[PDB]
């Protein structure tokens, strides 16, 4: 987690050696940085004896906190947001049949945090123009998974929705997300910066030849990349 | 306390204003509260500790003549290019007799996007005076997404005046 | 009819009166007096015959 | 309380509004009748409308030391270019008679084009009134606000610039 | 009754605050046809439907010009 | 008033022409209207409000996208149209740019999903 | 309602409080007196005389307006 | 199905028209949790 405090000392201090041709790179102040600001995840009742209908529609709204980063009251994100992925701490007394298919939602949520840092650090100026434009347009349709997010709690106060429900509707989200989400941990890893990441995009608008639903995503996300290169 | 109470106090501070309920902590660091409610009522409310950020500074860099012309020209911009957020405040005081959006977070987004960048742009200026402040206010139009890039060339068009 | 259900019915009416082209009085009978009467097929909706049956997965209310 | 907030700021004094020649106008109560949250908009309401309540002591003062005819020419210009402040409070009425729901929040979006002017023209009679400044001497400082950034108040004391102008114009019509 | 002026009040203006909306739009209708399409939507109806039709039966007017 | 009359008077009105002539074309808009009838998509309104403010921020009108935000306030304010969501999606769908993936943003959820 | 401003000042019952004795007037009819002193006329009802100077009239009230509010924006009127 | 879909897409390897195939082979699966929930629905059936 901490590193890129580092990652940016090392990286500024390059910008100023490839612009040793000039001076005055802006930068962010640290506040930018150092505060919560634009970041993911961070009583009860006895759920063993509350019954198994009730248990599920305890359980369906707290997905709906967990698909936008907020720590619900069962299903719970967990500390070391490090590394490259989340994991979660739904609780070990939820009827086993339940526990199982909300760790078949959680992984657009797991995969929520992790694009919403993506969109944060490689907006700042140590990072070329085009990661910028990429995580801007990145930026873009994580407005829409906030809409559909709350399209599915008006659903849910109407008493109408219901965890294979919630199923069916998320799957063209859940898909985008995997989408993102590795083209984001792949730009980390594969740490080049702009001409790289704008091969990196186009490679994988080749991979997703047939999957059209992804294949639009990459060619989206490659076209507003572009721009500034 | 109830999820109708929170989305109350969540209008004002908004607005820089303190609420029933959400209060500060000390002054400046955060808004402070005082379930999961919380977590998303905190989340929203750091735009209201981006607003003192950039109400203040043009409260008080202008009524200053020593900071120059701009510096004023600047201290204009950032109060006509934030009275178009409370054009959108009025109308969530409005639309009380329903209304949550995840209690926001859909609402809010585009702005809370254009509430960063200035607070980021003030920092950075902080200090300067004459052509000097525009050229901080040049400074940022050098990044790649066409929000940031044409927001911020707007300013570097008043203060350019 | 066509909202109620009874579509293809509804096709036949209009069809089955195009053809009088080559009796309108006649036909004013039968509206003005429509409401007043007294109160199965296997190649139906049944997508296991025919020839070439495009692709469309579960209907579930046929 | 919406029609006394427009009334207060217009000028006369009421009860809700409360005011002290000091402070200004000061709602100040603990009003169980409205979101607590309420009263610290309404001094910044009051703050505006205070400056049109001292801002016009000023005006029905005039029209001799500061009782001078270019004190009275600068000051019916600060008539004249105080009207839009007048009429965009007669305006004020024609909203909320209608629509029940508008919030006083409302009344923020529209008078703030006025928070860049009052405040900042504001110093120029406190300035002429805690100096002392005669003659066509009014006619300088007057013009050495008037090069300031702030477009709205450099075209404040623009006008008010031309209208005392038209004295100066004329007496020096006499003269030659 | 009073009440027969209240609401027929409320519908004189339900009815132009749309005709606003639709201009911002840019859109083709007229005051009464957009009358004819909401006093439709109020019924339940599928609004696809319609939209469709409303610009065919548009290029067929056009397309005889 | 029915649906059926309505029908052919908003024929009757984009059409520049009389009642009898333009049977073909009320026979063309009575085979589409009908089948096409029930809801097809799950019906809300935060949506069909962001899908228009999305429209008339891209065409750089961003004033105008702070007026409908008015303007559907006070349409909703009146208490009469209780079908708000389709006469907003038939502007919507009629609205042209005065001067193409659609695909990746937020939808309506498709209704099928339940029975009745 | 709204218009209805400090005929709930009635919280002023939870403190100690005795019932001011009023008379509501429709703000036309107080125009239409201000027409007359105007046109200058004699012993309207609002704009009662004391003295040769005219006066507001004491406890006259509206709704949208409290009690001295109105009082105020009479005597600049009797004033002229 | 599951079984397939998943361990023939973290083989990395596996063909272009490998992908496309087994793209098809869970768009089917929409159809199936569509169907589901339509079961799901009914549950307040046998």
């Amino acid at each position: 987690l901490q590193q890129s405090l580092e990652l940016k000392r090392k990286m500024l201090r390059d910008k100023q050696n490839k612009k040793n041709s000039g001076q005055h790179l802006p930068i962010f102040p640290a506040w930018v940085y150092e505060r919560p600001a634009l970041i993911g995840d961070f009583t009860a009742l006895p759920i063993g004896t509350l019954p198994l209908a009730s248990q599920e529609s305890a359980v369906v709204e707290d997905l709906l906190y967990v698909l936008v980063g907020v720590d619900g009251r069962y299903v719970s994100a967990q500390p070391l947001a490090g590394r490259q992925s989340r994991t979660f701490l739904v609780d070990p007394n939820l009827d086993l049949s339940i526990r199982e298919l909300v760790h078949r939602i959680l992984p657009v949520a797991a995969s929520y945090s992790a694009v919403t840092r993506f969109i944060e650090e490689k907006s700042s100026f140590e990072y070329g123009q085009v990661n910028h434009a990429l995580a801007a347009a990145m930026r873009t349709l994580v407005k829409e998974h906030l809409i559909l997010v709350s399209q599915l709690e008006q659903l849910h106060r109407q008493g109408l929705l219901s965890l294979q429900k919630l199923w069916f509707y998320i799957q063209p989200a859940m898909r985008t997300m995997d989408i993102l989400a590795s083209l984001a941990t792949s730009v980390d890893k594969g740490e080049c910066l702009g001409g790289s990441t704008l091969s990196l995009l186009h490679d994988r608008s080749f991979s997703y030849t047939g999957d059209s639903q992804a294949q639009e995503l990459c060619l989206y996300l490659t076209k507003a990349a572009s721009a500034p290169y | 306390i109830t999820e109708a109470a929170l989305v109350r106090d969540i209008l004002y501070v908004f607005q820089g204003i303190d609420g029933k309920n959400i209060k500060m902590n000390n002054t400046e660091n955060c808004y402070k509260v005082e379930r999961s409610l919380r977590d998303t009522a905190v989340r929203l409310s750091e735009l209201g500790w981006l607003h003192n950020k950039i109400r203040r500074y043009t409260d008080q860099r202008s009524l200053d003549r020593s900071f120059g012309l701009v510096g004023q020209s600047f201290c204009a911009a950032l109060h006509q290019e934030l009275r178009e957020y409370y054009r959108l405040l009025s109308v969530l005081h409005s639309q009380l007799q329903s209304l949550t959006l995840r209690r926001l977070l859909v609402w809010t987004y585009d702005p809370k996007i254009r509430l960063k960048t200035l607070a980021a742009l003030v920092d950075h200026c902080q200090g300067r005076k004459g052509g000097e402040l525009a050229s901080a206010v040049h400074a940022y139009t050098k990044t790649g997404d066409p929000y940031m890039r044409s927001l911020v060339q707007h300013i570097l068009s008043l203060v350019s005046h | 009819l066509r909202v109620g259900g009874l579509g293809p019915k509804a096709d036949r009416l209009e069809e089955l009166v195009e053809e009088l082209e080559a009796v309108g009085s006649v036909l004013d009978l039968l509206v003005q007096l429509a409401g007043s009467g007294p109160p199965r097929d296997y190649f139906l909706n049944n997508k296991h015959v025919g020839r070439n049956v495009p692709y469309s997965g579960y209907d579930c209310d046929d | 309380m919406i029609h006394e907030l427009l009334l207060a700021l217009s000028g006369y004094p009421g009860s809700i509004f409360t005011w002290n020649k000091r402070s200004g106008l000061q709602v100040s109560q603990d009003f169980p009748f409205l979101h607590p949250s309420e009263t610290s908009v309404l001094n910044r309401l009051c703050r505006l409308g205070t400056d049109y309540i001292r801002f016009t002591e000023f005006i029905e003062q005039y029209t001799g030391g500061l009782h001078g005819i270019y004190l009275r020419a600068f000051c019916t210009g600060l008539d004249s270019v105080l009207q839009p402040y007048r009429q965009a409070l007669l305006d004020l009425e024609q909203e909320f008679l209608g629509d029940p729901h508008l919030s006083i929040s409302h009344v923020n979006y529209f008078l703030d084009q006025f928070q860049l002017l009052f405040p900042s023209v504001m110093v120029v009679v406190e300035q002429i009134k805690s100096q002392k400044i005669h003659g066509c001497q009014i006619l300088e400082t007057v013009y050495k606000h008037s090069c300031g950034g702030l477009p709205p108040v450099r075209s404040a004391l623009e006008k008010i610039l031309a209208v005392c102008h038209g004295v100066m114009y004329k007496q020096l019509s006499a003269w030659m | 009754a009073a009440a027969a002026a209240a609401n027929l009040n409320a519908v004189r203006e339900t009815m132009d605050v749309l005709l606003e909306i639709s201009r911002i739009l840019n859109t083709g209708l007229d005051m009464e046809t957009l009358s004819i399409c909401v006093r439709l939507c109020e019924q339940g109806i599928n609004p696809e439907a319609l939209s469709s039709v409303i610009k065919e039966l548009r290029k067929a007017t056009e397309a005889l010009k | 008033k029915s649906p059926n009359v309505l029908l052919q008077n908003l024929c009757c009105r984009i059409l520049g022409r009389s009642e009898a002539d333009v049977a073909q074309q009320f026979q063309y808009a009575v085979r589409v209207i009908g089948s096409n009838f029930a809801p097809t998509v799950e019906r809300d309104e935060f949506l069909v409000a962001e899908k228009i403010k999305k429209e008339l921020i891209r065409q750089r009108r961003e004033a105008d996208a702070a007026l409908f935000s008015e303007l559907h306030r006070k349409l909703h304010s009146q208490g009469v149209l209780k079908n708000k969501w389709s006469i907003l999606y038939l502007l919507l769908s009629l609205s042209e740019d005065p001067r193409s993936y659609a695909t990746l943003f937020a939808q309506a959820l498709p209704r099928d999903a339940h029975s009745t | 309602n709204l218009a209805a401003v400090w005929d709930q000042h009635l919280y002023s019952s939870d403190p100690l409080y005795v019932p001011d004795d009023r008379v509501l007037v429709t703000e036309t009819q107080v125009i239409r007196e201000t027409l007359w002193l105007l046109s200058g006329v004699k012993k309207l009802f609002i704009f009662q005389l004391i003295d040769g100077k005219v006066t507001v009239r004491n406890n006259i009230i509206v709704t949208h307006l409290t009690h001295s509010c109105l009082r105020s924006v009479l005597e600049q009127i009797a004033a002229y």
